[PDB]
């Protein structure tokens, strides 16, 4: 129930946390010899890169029909991880994410919080794909169209199958997943592909007859066992 | 099975690993 | 040279076959293997997963409202609240969970089951609640007195949110059979039920609704045999763009 | 922990509890990890010993099954006059599992997998329906299939030089022998095809969302090797392909919606349920409504 | 100083360095060495372990694929009536491997090869498509190939008594069976064939520049056994060749110009860039400019 | 006899095939073996040689001047002097090299290359230049203090002629892939440029220009796979002198 | 390759054969055996019954 | 006998029991 | 590998030789 996290300069204590889940029953490391493609001495930030950065929250509200980010891109305009990635031209690590919200004894409602690898998104009622702008939002991150079929047209139901833990405010007020390296090749260009994508889902919708207030969630990140090869120039998005 | 072929991979189906661990999925926690 | 003669099924293309066949890049070498998480080797790992009942399948459910049943306070003793079909092969609340999904590519199924609530109300809520299995032979019970004679648990909400129900292998034969047919011997599983053992009570600052999330899994003596399509996917036309990769 | 399992697990038999401070039938859902409730615990159960097989589950068997992936009719005539868009005597495609649903479902159960690929050619052929045609018996003809890279050049006409075939790999085969078959490898530049990819393939911002060109197999290049005779036919060719020696990870939610294009993800539904976007699930009138009831007579 | 590989190098861990009297980053490229600078010497690098097979380039893998060699078509008919030029019911051909331009620049790569030849023979019909002719189905006939040595005596009609190949070598096979097939041995009075030859044939200063009799495989002639029947009919043959049990000596520069002829060497270019006789790389505006540089946006 | 049945693939002809087959000549004698300098077993022994860039590639350049770039005094620092496309797939400076020639038979690569430059001026001639390999991401650099922040080498003239820049394999994949796009993320290899680190400076009597020749080989780490039709090659018509071979 | 000749009796179909053949189902497991009271193994078992 | 299936079942009639009880039949008395 | 032929040149194809010596063609110098 009661858990402390520590990394490089950052810490968070929890009271009311439910265990926490290893996705997949793995746990991150750095890249091995003889799994290595990229033949230059790799850049190994350590503490400056690996330390938890906090989002902008997001107000839960009556409508609300869920929230999303992408894995590395709203990470990459943030602190030193940011300038690492805009000057090399490969990058690999694993994820620990918090996600925090919390209500009075009086409240009620739940939310399914889940980390999805290669979430490829689709369009509603049209032939045409998604646009770059569609889908690369950064630090802000997006909202669902069509939860119920996870805006790809599968089901929300199953989702289940993949890491995940809920909220449920007469349980608790925390939700932590550490996320592992995964990709079919042992690193990548972090400025088009993104490994995982975080979503939060309003199952059980906000509720009570006690005093209104507004009630936000908060989503904090920190990169782990963080790698980059081909230094050059600094190049942006 | 027979097979004349060189190259591995022209070989029949591989119907033999009976190894499973579903508690990677069941019960992914610490 | 060797006296031979041919079989009866020479030349023939069977589509479920098993032999080598003819390599047509010799001397390939393909990419080494490396580690990634998450191998899977056997569906019954996949179909052992928890995953949501769509229990409110009803005309005025939209969307996620679908996957909740909504419980509120009775003036009235030992109240039925809901009922479960079991045919597991059927459209209906168990067709679109991963256990579901996976039987539907198979025609014969045997083991347990066993189903998971989650009560979703505020801390200051109480209540008592009967979860109840029948095996089959008539109808549905609608009485509490009727149907507490069956397999069942009593459930107090309390510090652990959630109740398991097993629902118990009680078959004469050693499979179950996927016929088109919800009332035949070799199908049917019988019903389960959810009563009032007391009633939901909440102070005036609670909402005065809450909500519960049903779950379903299969255990490990499940099994599953008899491949098929599924019935689940179908088109009557090409899709879009698929001309497109003959140009 | 990893084990060997080769049949459906025991059940053993149990006594009456009441016990303070033990709870078997509680669990706690927000956690993640699925209920370890086991019958035993739920009620009394007698021993039995279990011997049912669980091979027709396996991930080999389960994807292992040929499966049709290409369908294409075209005329075997003199094309003299016949307008450009036209399959002159051949053909070219490029090798997807996306154009049929049956073999598009089951492979997007999975996020990425690693198989070897055999491929089985199928050829039928009937006389063309004018009304200046009798039936007049049906050619033996040869057939030639090219295996092309992804974007290399491709023949232009049912003649060209380039069906010479130096370095390429060609298959001939006869309409009444077997249907033709053989097995492409592992090609993929990583170690697994990625089923989804959620990126996109260039360094400019213009490129298309979710392709990836490392995944796609190459091309085939198909022709009537005969010249055409004083009158016409139509020629109709069937590809089927069977995934083996299948490594698997990442399993996924299947599809519920429709799929309406082989080149993204997008959706739309029915217009009532089953499978609508707002309804995946058939209704019925309450709650308490038990759809298949039983009656007593 | 010759060893045994089978898979591409490793990498080595490696540090600073700042050393007088060592410049492994300077060569001598006048002594006709080429530069033996290694990646450890010239930036910092990681241990990597490289587990990249070798075998697809090796020599008998890059040269051992069936390739076309000769493609005839003639008319199987009652030839009373034809011009001396015509292929009467049968025709010759003197066995090279100069004719198809894919196989030739391969064999091209090297000075001097020896080799078993494996050849494969492939036959097709079609009904002669005159106006006085509806199709009438195809006639599954019995065809006749001779081997005969460079310069000795060849068959001059279909039903000559050359054709009872007392000595030589005949292969006889249908249009119904699959593709006739034999191997021809390495045949040179030398230890292996010239690709190459910068000489004469004979003593006399009148000979032909290049060529070697010595190279030459042979001839093959092909007939149809069958007499000709009532209504006429196109016949086409195509050769393929395999070489096998490879050895290759003296790799050389590839052609880049057109071929002109199979008697020699001759070279004219495109009329602009690129394989141009002045301009073999395609060009672009400046030595500044980059053709394909990647815009931001 | 024995019972047999014949499986798909029967009596099919593969171009890449293997197997025994029937000798027309029976207890011939093949000519003796000899020893002859200089056989070659792999492919990858000849792609180690060393062979010209032809870098400027210019609509002014005719024949040999394609072969070398001038070079000459200046008046302001700084400055580029050319750069060179690393698509070893593509036509361009690498195309028609060893490397270049046997890498497109292939269809994908891998591993380090090496450029190596030699000087052409005056014994009395002398000045520094920088050589710098830039990884992909955006576009080719313009100015020194952009490019010096990727790979390089800083090369004076002297007694040795000579140097060598290691353009090292960076890549996310084990191979890189010769698909016809020359921006995609498996194609792209990124960029190398020269600029003045000094001044070329040569007295009165000394030609007032200098010449550079340069050279790319591959290391013994490079590896091919996917064999396939080389485009260098191709033909519309029979060559002249075919119809007599069958005359 | 294996040299071979086909035998008069190729291809035919005789009711009265023993042969193995192709498997419909792969890796499909039928289901266990149990005692059954009355099995008969010869029809001369029968045949001396009154 | 020649079997190469994977599958037992594939296999030819087995046609070697020789085992007999008629006296279940004849003689079902105490 | 299936071989009935009297004659050795009959055979399939060898793909066994990894021995090289690059040497010759790279660094032939005293």
């Amino acid at each position: 129930r009661v858990l402390q996290l520590k990394l490089g300069n950052s810490a968070i204590v929890t009271q009311e946390a439910a265990n926490y889940c290893c996705a997949y029953g793995e746990w991150p490391n750095y890249l091995p010899d003889h799994e290595a493609v990229a033949i230059d001495k790799p850049t190994q930030p350590e503490t400056a890169t690996d330390r938890f950065y906090t989002l902008r929250s997001v107000k839960w509200e009556a409508g609300s029909t869920g929230w999303w980010w992408k894995l590395p891109d709203a990470l990459n305009n943030i602190g030193m991880f940011g300038q690492n990635v805009q000057h090399h031209y490969l990058y690999r690590s694993g994820f620990l994410i918090h996600v925090q919200c919390n209500a009075t004894k009086f409240h009620q409602g739940a939310l399914l919080v889940v980390a999805i690898p290669e979430h490829q998104r689709g369009a509603h009622n049209t032939n045409t794909s998604p646009g770059f702008d569609d889908i690369m939002k950064g630090e802000e991150g997006g909202t669902f169209n069509h939860p119920y079929v996870l805006d790809d047209g599968t089901s929300l139901a199953c989702a289940t199958i993949f890491p995940h833990q809920w909220i449920n405010l007469r349980t608790n007020n925390s939700a932590t997943i550490v996320l592992p390296w995964m990709n079919a090749a042992p690193m990548d260009f972090p400025l088009r592909h993104n490994q995982w994508t975080l979503a939060i889902i309003p199952v059980v919708p906000l509720g009570t007859r006690t005093m209104s207030s507004m009630v936000p969630i908060t989503v904090s990140i920190a990169p782990m066992c963080c790698e980059f090869n081909g230094l050059r120039h600094a190049i942006t998005q | 099975q027979i097979n004349f072929y060189k190259d591995s991979y022209a070989a029949s189906a591989s119907k033999q690993d009976f190894s499973q661990d579903p508690s990677k999925f069941t019960e992914p926690v610490v | 040279g060797v006296p031979t003669y041919l079989l009866p099924g020479s030349g023939q293309f069977l589509t479920t076959d098993d032999h080598s066949s003819a390599p047509v890049l010799p001397c390939f070498n393909p990419t080494p293997e490396m580690h990634i998480p998450g191998q899977v080797r056997n569906m019954l790992e996949v179909v052992q997963v928890e995953s949501m009942m769509e229990i409110n399948n009803t005309e005025s459910a939209v969307g996620m409202e679908r996957l909740k049943v909504d419980i509120s306070a009775l003036t009235d003793v030992d109240q039925l609240l809901f009922n479960i079909p079991l045919d597991i092969q059927l459209d209906g609340p168990l067709r679109n969970t991963l256990v579901g999904n996976i039987s539907r590519y198979y025609t014969h199924w045997s083991g347990s089951l066993e189903m998971t609530f989650m009560f979703c109300g505020s801390f200051m809520a109480t209540g008592k609640l009967i979860l109840c299995y029948t095996p089959p032979g008539g109808s549905c019970p609608t009485t509490r007195e009727t149907a507490m004679l069956g397999t069942h648990v009593v459930w107090d909400f309390g510090l652990q949110s959630s109740v398991t129900l097993i629902i118990p292998w009680i078959s004469g034969s050693h499979y179950r059979m996927f016929n088109n047919d919800a009332k035949s011997t070799n199908a049917n599983v019988g019903y389960v039920t959810c009563f009032m053992q007391t009633n939901l009570i909440v102070p005036s600052e609670s909402s005065d609704t809450c909500s519960l999330i049903g779950f379903i899994a299969a255990k490990d003596d499940f099994s599953l045999r008899l491949m098929r399509d599924s019935p689940d996917i179908g088109q009557l036309d090409h899709l879009h763009a698929a001309e497109a990769a003959y140009q | 922990i990893e084990s060997i399992i080769k049949t459906a697990t025991d059940t053993v038999k149990s006594e009456i509890n009441a016990e303070l401070g033990v709870v078997p039938s509680l669990n706690a859902v927000e956690t993640g990890a699925t209920s370890n409730t086991e019958p035993e615990e739920a009620i009394q159960t007698r021993t039995v010993i279990n011997q049912h097989g669980v091979s027709e589950t396996l991930v080999e068997n389960f994807l292992s099954r040929a499966a049709l992936v290409s369908k294409r009719s075209f005329e075997y005539k003199d094309h003299t006059s016949s307008a450009a868009q036209t399959d002159k005597n051949f053909f070219k495609w490029t090798i997807n599992t996306r154009s049929f649903v049956q073999l598009r479902r089951k492979l997007e159960l999975f996020t990425y997998l690693r198989f070897d690929a055999e491929i089985t050619i199928l050829t039928t052929v009937a006389v063309n329906g004018s009304s200046n045609n009798t039936y007049v018996g049906l050619p033996d003809l040869t057939l030639q299939a090219m295996f092309v890279p992804t974007g290399a050049l491709t023949p232009e006409k049912q003649d060209s030089f380039h069906w010479q075939s130096g370095s390429n790999a060609s298959v001939f085969f006869k309409i009444s022998d077997p249907p033709a078959r053989m097995t492409i490898p592992f090609m993929c530049i990583n170690s697994a095809y990625s089923v989804f990819y959620d990126g996109f393939a260039g360094f400019e911002k213009s490129g298309l969302y979710g392709i990836n060109p490392a995944d796609t197999i190459g091309n085939l290049c198909v022709r009537i090797v005969n010249e055409h005779q004083p009158v016409g036919f139509t020629v109709t060719v069937r590809v089927y392909m069977k995934p083996k020696h299948i490594k698997a990870w990442a399993p996924r939610p299947p599809r519920t919606l429709p799929y309406m294009s082989i080149a993204n993800a997008n959706y739309k539904g029915k217009g009532r349920a089953p499978n609508a976007l707002n309804a995946i699930i058939g209704n019925r009138d309450s709650v308490k409504t038990m759809p298949h009831n039983i009656v007593t007579t």
